[PDB]
């Protein structure tokens, strides 16, 4: 742990980009972990910071971060709705189709939150439509039970 | 909202369907009690 990257784990999550700025200009930690796994490519990729994600990305970051029970900065941004970070994300090399503990994909919290869009840019990079989680459940079952039939569409 | 009220899993039947809320009601945002309406110069109001 140091003194900077916990200042940067602070202002990874509170969107401060000129703090991110100066704090990447000092060699603060890309890859400082909060007390449950979350990096601050995590911490942005949850609070929907896309500035944040590309400076750290751009400074070493680990897209492919995962914390104490598997979620991946993509896990996070595709179950939060934030469409443009996914696509950063996954042009930076994160795995599409990364199961955390659960076996729950970017797909499935995707599907589940309903995020079409994510849905199908997920699904662009390759997401795998019949993975499964820990219960059997597939992208497109999580769709037939919320009643989403545009998603179960997509889902063909 | 509605939309997690109708996916209440009511019974899983024999064959492995699954009967939920939706498939035995209809849920919607409604009165409390359905018994005052009140107008203000003939449109539709409220009020205390």
């Amino acid at each position: 742990g140091s003194d900077l990257g916990k200042k940067l784990l602070e202002a990874a999550r509170a969107g401060r980009d000129d703090e991110v700025r100066i704090l990447m200009a000092n060699g603060a930690d890309v890859n400082a972990a909060d007390v449950v796994g979350w990096t601050p490519l995590h911490l942005a990729a949850y609070w929907g910071h896309l500035e944040i994600v590309e400076v750290l990305l751009k400074n070493g970051a680990d897209v492919n971060a995962y914390d104490t029970l598997g979620s991946t900065p993509l896990h996070l941004a595709a179950h939060f709705g934030h469409l443009e970070i996914v696509e950063v994300l996954l042009k930076n090399g994160a795995d599409v189709n990364a199961k955390d503990d659960n076996g729950i994909t970017p797909l499935h919290l995707a599907a589940n939150r309903g995020h079409l869009e994510i849905v199908e840019v997920l699904l662009k990079y390759g997401a795998d439509v019949n993975a499964q989680d820990k219960f059997g459940k597939t992208a497109f079952d999580i769709s037939i039970n919320n009643g989403n039939e545009d998603l179960a569409e997509i889902l063909q | 909202s509605t939309e997690e009220f109708g996916k209440i899993l009511l019974k899983v039947n024999q064959d492995g369907s699954r009967v939920l809320l939706r498939d035995v009601a209809k849920i919607e945002l409604g009165g409390e009690n359905y018994d005052i309406i009140a107008e203000f110069n003939g449109q539709p109001a409220s009020g205390l």
